[PDB]
């Protein structure tokens, strides 16, 4: 029970504003770099 | 107030290259231990329906790699769904339901999970769940069919258990 998360309680927390911060800019240039940056991110 | 999570995780990122070796391919992007650190993540990258052809995502934990010559899988096998009759958003939202199942412990033998890996292919797409010890056919057939419920996979998309090693 602790440290479990359903999915609709991981959705849920999908709309929280520390689930909206952007990457960092060090994670976001390796996204990029790899070509998985998602597109007009 | 972020809300964490029981295992440290890791995406890999792999882009097939003739040139490299087959570890070599393998990218490790980042690692994340919360709910929140997750979907930002998430939302930040390219859904698997919209990346490079023999390209794989693959997210493990305990700092494990999706390798064979890792420790934690050299014993393990893996529960591969192979993707038959889907859409590009039937794979992601597949490909989503296994990561949430993942970080969020569905599985009462969570400790024998290593990590998922989904692998975009032209011929056949696939979705694999690694599993730390093969002959532990309780916690496979377990994590199987609890996977079969959580995907709500259809008669046409096929659920198989097997050995990472190969064995006589």
């Amino acid at each position: 029970m602790l440290e479990r998360y359903s999915k609709v309680d991981l959705l849920a927390l999908r709309y929280s504003p520390l689930s909206q911060t952007p990457p960092g800019i060090e994670l976001e240039g390796r996204l990029r770099r790899m070509n998985i940056w998602r597109t007009g991110s | 107030m972020k809300h964490p999570l029981m295992n440290v995780w890791t995406l890999w990122y792999l882009e097939n290259d003739r040139s490299k070796s087959w570890e070599d391919m393998q990218n490790e992007i980042t690692s994340f231990d919360t709910v929140e650190d997750f979907w930002s993540l998430y939302n930040h990258i390219k859904p698997p329906s919209e990346i490079k052809l023999g390209s794989d995502y693959s997210l493990f934990k305990k700092n494990i790699r999706p390798m064979w010559e890792d420790a934690a899988n050299k014993q393990g096998g893996r529960w591969v769904i192979t993707l038959n009759k889907s859409s590009k958003t039937d794979l992601d939202n597949l490909w989503l339901d296994v990561l949430l199942c993942l970080i969020g412990e569905a599985f009462d033998h969570s400790d024998q999970i290593c990590g998922a890996v989904i692998n975009i292919r032209g011929k056949s797409n696939k979705i694999s769940i690694w599993t730390a010890d093969g002959n532990n056919e309780e916690a496979a057939l377990e994590i199987g069919h609890k996977l079969r419920d959580a995907l709500r996979l259809g008669r046409n998309n096929s659920l198989q258990y097997q050995l990472h090693k190969d064995t006589m």
